[PDB]
């Protein structure tokens, strides 16, 4: 009917925006498709994720450039602060939009384990991107919201998914990053990454070639962080 | 400490 | 009075946006600086150009991707989605070109000023009429093409009378005019002739070329050769 | 023909 046709058009425009590398457009198209009220397939979930991660990823990178400049420049006007705060506000608005969409349409008690873990991990991620720029009481609440979302996804993944499942691995990875970079819990970050890597390793011999590459892709990232974090360099 | 790697685009 | 302070702030924010690769922001900051009424230095001129080049460059690349899909959407899903989204991107691109051309006509193109300054802005006027021509169809297309050519020709007349053959502004003008000939005016032999003459005349003076312009002129010379190779392949 | 190269920044 009308809903199906409209949804299909927005998905098609999201894919067109993807090919044109118009990620803000892509995100808005996927948001409209979500608001048609139907579940997202795996492919569509990834289109949604790609779009908003590209948008916020560009803002995060800009925010980090400006904070770095700010440090050394502040080592003289208010321009760097004002403009960094302009980028902050925009980044906060995009995360707010994603978090609202997750809460209003995507996070449900129903659905396979992958979908529920996917969206709750995504919720932890966008709260984590908010925490990167937050200060004060707002930061403490955001951090609590990130942890709560990550922990809920972790509970489901540990109960319903194998240790090698790439969505489970991706969640553990990001949660460990949260521990290290946001929650100020380096031992927990290192412990969680170590456990995730090891528990995955123990089951690799059972996987197909395609599953093996998907799992090992994230396992290398875990290793990469472990090597980074476990070093007397600083 | 440089920023750690998070899950990639799937 | 304090305008000079605001203008300095807009320039500083344009430089921050550039370092953060936020070209839409950069362009708007430079637009504001231009509208303070003061003429732009060489550096500020390039900031303006860099900002808008990147903005329309993303739009043009997106427009080309979409037009190609549209032209080939005949051979899976079909539907008006491609054309609708292409037209949206096209309208945005036209809006940015109109803004730059309006700034050029309103604040930047003057009778006075050094030759390099007048050439720079008339070349920019040719350039943004050329971007309009890339997407123009039918009625206004002839006008837009005539407006690009008149701007490029006046710039060319100035450059050939008042600037050396190795001057990077003159070289970049000749390059863009040869692209105009080939891509817009469908005059391939004229485009090849201009590129070859521009390259050969600069190559004959390169021994003199000042080290300050070596790289800039050299890069443009490289591009003239790239286009020649692309155009004379047959 | 592919898009010709035009003048770069600076
Ligand atoms: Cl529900």
């Amino acid at each position: 009917g009308a809903m199906a046709m409209e949804r299909a058009s927005l998905i098609q425009k999201a894919k067109l925006a993807e090919q044109a590398e118009r990620y803000e457009d892509m995100a808005a198209f996927m948001k409209g498709a979500v608001e048609k009220g139907e579940e997202l397939s795996c492919e569509e979930r990834n289109l949604l994720s790609v779009a908003y991660k590209n948008v916020v990823g560009g803002q995060r990178a800009a925010w980090r450039v400006l904070s770095s400049i700010e440090q050394k420049s502040n080592e003289k006007g208010p321009e760097v602060r004002e403009y960094r705060e302009k980028v902050e506000t925009e980044l906060q608005g995009v995360c707010d939009t994603v978090l609202g969409l997750l809460d209003s349409h995507l996070i449900k008690e129903a659905g396979d384990a992958e979908s529920r873990v996917f969206y709750l991990k995504m919720k932890g991620d966008y709260y984590r991107y908010l925490a990167e720029v937050a200060t004060g009481d707002d930061k403490k609440r955001i951090i609590d919201s990130a942890r709560s979302a990550y922990q809920e996804a972790m509970d489901i993944s540990k109960k319903e998914m194998p240790p090698t499942n790439p969505i489970r691995l991706g969640l553990a990875l990001n949660f460990s990053v949260f521990h290290y970079e946001i929650a100020n819990s380096p031992e927990e970050a290192i412990s969680l990454a170590k456990t995730t890597f090891d528990e995955a390793m123990a089951d690799l011999h059972t996987l197909s070639e395609d599953s093996y590459k998907d799992s090992t892709l994230i396992m290398q990232l875990l290793r990469d962080n472990l090597t980074l974090w476990t070093a007397d360099n600083a | 400490m440089r920023k750690a790697s998070s899950a990639p685009a799937l």
